[PDB]
C-alpha cells in the first residue's frame, strides 16, 4: 500500500542523491556491498540516539508518522538549524524492530521501522524542510520516486527478519519461540555457540544475501525505466 | 481519431479487448530465423504474441511492430501494469495490435 | 530562434499550450495499420495523441515523430511531470507538436 | 506458432535448452572487424554468444540479433533472472536463438 | 584527436565551453515542422538548443545530432550531472556541440 | 571464436587490455563535424575513444561503433563496473574495440 514512512536527517537532499539514498553510519554509496558494514538488527536497535537518529551496524531507522518523526528531531537533532524529515516509501527491505526482536526490542516505546542496507534514493518521495524546529508544511517532491512500484510493496513480515535479528549466540532468544526455528548456525543450542564465532558470520551473511537480493529488485525497476528510451528501428534503418 | 484502446479495437476485424490489470509475467525473445518474434505471459495463463513481421503488415506497421517488442521488454522489467490489450483473435496465439497501461 | 515551448507553438497556426504539471496517467501504442499512433491521458481526463505519420507532416518530422513516442514511453515509466504540451488543436484528440519537462 | 521458449527451440535442428533461472555474471562487447559479436557468462562458468551476422543468417534475422545484443546488455545491467536460453549447440560457444525472463 | 571537451571545442571557429556542474533543469523537444529540435535550460536561467539539421551540418552529424538528443533527455530524466558544454556562440540560443558527464 | 575479451583482444596484431575494474568517471559526445566521437576517463586518469566512422571501418563495424557509444553511455550512467578494455594502441587516445562488464 502507500503507507509512508518519516526519518528526521540532518544530510540535505544533495548528499542523499550524492549517496543514492539515506546510508546507515559507514556506507557511502547504497549500491556498496553489504561485507563494508556490519549487518545486526540487534546492534542496531542498541545503538545510543545521542546526534543522531539510529542509522548504525547497517540498518536505518524510520518513524510511523511526520509527527512522531518531528518530535525525535526536536530531541535528537536539536543544534541544526536546518534539518529534514525524509518521507519514505515502505517496502520489504523494511522492518518492524518491535515485532522482529520481540520481547527483547530495547526501546519498545518508540514503534521503529528500520530498513536494511539504508534506503535507496527512489524510495523517498520527498522531504520536509525543519528551520529552528519549524517544520515547513511545504513538501519537495522527489523526481526519483516511483509511485506505482513502491505504492504496491509493504513492509517485511517478521517471519522474514526473524533469522536476521543478530542476538549473540548464547542469548536465550534462540532457545525460544519465535526464533528458535529461524536460528542461524552456530546459535542456540547449536553446538559451540558459545566458543564458535559462526553465529555472528551466518547473521552477517545472511544479512548480506538479503542486501543483494534487494539491491537486483532496485536496480531492476530503477535502471529498466533509464532504458526505456531505446528504439530498435533506427538503428536497424 | 480514436481516444483510448477500446475504441480502436472497435475499428477492426477479428479483433478483441483483453482487460489484464497485472504484470507481465513473463517475456520471450527470438532471433531464430522465420521466428523473429515476441511471447509474453500473464500469471493467469494468458499468452500473446507480437507476430513475425509478413505480407499482412504494411510498410507503416513495420516500425511499429519493433516498437512494441521494445515496448513489452521494458513493460516486462519495470513490472508495469498492463491494463488492456487489443488483439487479434485469428491467431494462436492471440497477436497484439496495442497496448495500454495504467496504474 | 525560440527559447521555450510557448515561443514555439506562437510559430503555428492552430497550436495552443495545455499547462498539466503532471505526471503522465495512461499510455497506449498501437501498431494497427493506418493507426500506428500513441495515446497518452492526464489524470484529470485530459487526452492527447502522437499523429499517424501522414501527407501533413514533411520529411524531417518523421524521424522527430518516433521521437516523440520514445519520449512519451519513457517519460512514463519514469513517472517524469510534463510541463506544458503544444498541440494542434484541429485535431480530436488534440495533436502533440512539443512537450517541456521541468523539476 | 510456439507459445513457449521450449516450444520454439524444438523446431530447430542443433539447438538446445539451457535452464539458468540466474542473472547474467558478465557482459562483453566488441566492435572489432570480423569479431561484432556479444558474449555472456553465468557465475556457474557457462558461456554464450551472440553470433556475428553471417551467411547462416537469413535477412529477417539481422534485426533480431541487434536486438538480442540489446536485451542482453539490459538484462545485464538490470540484474535481470534469465530463465532460459534457447541456443545452437553446434557452435562454441553456443550461440543464442531465444532467451525468456520470468517472475 | 582531442582528449576532453575543452580541447575538443578548441577546434572549432565560434565555440565556447559552460561550465554547469549541475542537472538539467527543464528539456523541451518538438516535432513542428522546420522546429524540429530540442530545448535544455539550467536553474542559472542558461538556454541551449540542439540545431534543426540544416545545410550547415555533414552528413556524419546528421546521426550525432540525433544521438546528443537522445543524451539530454536521459541526462534530463536521471538528474545526470553535467559537467561542460562545447557550444557554437554564433548561434542564439547558442548551439551544443558537445556534452561531458563527470561525477 | 573467442570466449573472452582476453582472446579476442589478441586475435589483433595493434591491440591491447587494459584492466580497470572500476566505473567510467567522465562521458563526453560530440556532433561536430569530423569529430563525431565519444570519449570516456577513469578516476585513474585513463583515456579512451570510439573513433569517428572512417575508411579503416568496414561495413559491420558501422552498427556496432554505434551500439558502443550506447553501450558507454548507460554504463557510466548505471555506474556499472568495466571490468577490461580491449584497445587499438595505434591512437592517441586509444581506441575502443572491445569492452566487458562483470561485478
Ligand atoms: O538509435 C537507436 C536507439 O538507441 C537508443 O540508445 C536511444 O536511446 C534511442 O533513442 C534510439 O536512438
Ligand atoms: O496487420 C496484422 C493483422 O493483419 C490482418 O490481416 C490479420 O487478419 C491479423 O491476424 C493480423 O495479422
Ligand atoms: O505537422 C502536423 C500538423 O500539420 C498541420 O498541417 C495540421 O493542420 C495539424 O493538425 C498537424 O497535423
Ligand atoms: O540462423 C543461424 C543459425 O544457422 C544454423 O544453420 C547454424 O547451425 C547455427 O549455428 C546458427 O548459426
Ligand atoms: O555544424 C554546426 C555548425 O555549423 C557551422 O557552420 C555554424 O557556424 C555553427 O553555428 C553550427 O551551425
Ligand atoms: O578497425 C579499427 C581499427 O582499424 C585499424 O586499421 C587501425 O589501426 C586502428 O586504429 C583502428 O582504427
Ligand atoms: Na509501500
Ligand atoms: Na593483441
Amino acid at each position: 500500500n502507500d503507507d509512508k514512512l518519516y526519518r528526521a536527517d540532518s544530510r540535505p537532499p544533495d548528499e542523499i542523491k550524492q549517496s543514492g539514498g539515506l546510508m546507515p553510519r559507514g556506507q557511502s554509496e547504497y549500491f556498496d556491498r553489504g561485507t563494508q558494514m556490519n549487518i545486526n538488527l540487534y546492534d542496531h536497535a542498541r545503538g545510543t540516539q545521542t546526534g543522531f537518529v539510529r542509522h548504525d551496524d547497517g540498518y536505518v531507522s524510520t518513524s510511523i508518522s511526520l509527527r512522531s518523526a518531528h518530535l525525535v528531531g526536536q530531541t535528537i537533532l536539536s543544534g541544526h538549524s536546518t534539518y529534514y524529515i525524509y518521507v519514505i516509501a515502505t517496502a520489504p527491505n523494511m522492518f518492524n524492530v518491535n515485532d522482529v526482536l520481540g520481547a527483547y526490542s530495547p526501546h519498545p516505546d518508540e514503534q521503529e521501522v528500520s530498513a536494511l542496507g539504508g534506503i535507496p534514493y527512489s524510495q523517498i518521495y520527498g522531504w520536509y524542510r525543519v528551520h529552528f524546529g519549524v517544520l515547513d508544511e511545504q513538501l519537495h517532491r522527489n523526481r526519483g520516486y516511483r509511485d506505482r512500484y513502491y505504492s504496491n510493496l509493504d513492509i517485511a513480515p517478521a517471519a522474514d527478519g526473524y533469522g536476521l535479528a543478530g542476538f549473540p549466540p548464547e542469548h536465550r532468544a534462540w532457545r525460544e519461540e519465535p526464533w528458535i526455528h529461524h536460528a542461524p548456525p552456530g546459535c542456540g543450542n547449536a553446538p559451540r555457540s558459545s566458543m564458535s564465532n559462526t553465529c555472528d558470520e551466518k547473521t552477517q551473511s545472511l544479512g548480506v544475501k538479503f542486501l543483494d537480493e534487494y539491491q537486483s529488485k532496485v536496480k531492476r525497476q530503477i535502471f529498466s525505466g533509464y532504458q526505456s528510451d531505446i528504439d530498435t528501428h533506427n538503428r536497424i534503418k | 481519431t480514436p481516444q483510448n484502446i477500446t475504441d480502436l479495437c472497435a475499428e477492426y476485424h477479428n479483433t478483441q479487448i483483453h482487460t489484464l490489470n497485472d504484470k507481465i509475467f513473463s517475456y520471450t525473445e527470438s532471433l531464430a530465423g522465420k521466428r523473429e518474434m515476441a511471447i509474453i505471459t500473464f500469471k493467469n495463463g494468458a499468452t500473446f504474441q507480437v507476430e513475425v513481421p509478413g505480407s499482412q503488415h504494411i510498410d507503416s506497421q513495420k516500425k511499429a511492430i519493433e516498437r512494441m517488442k521494445d515496448t513489452l521488454r521494458i513493460a516486462y522489467l519495470t513490472e508495469a501494469k498492463v491494463e488492456k490489450l487489443c488483439v487479434w483473435n485469428n491467431k494462436t496465439p492471440h497477436a497484439i495490435a496495442a497496448i495500454s497501461m495504467a496504474n
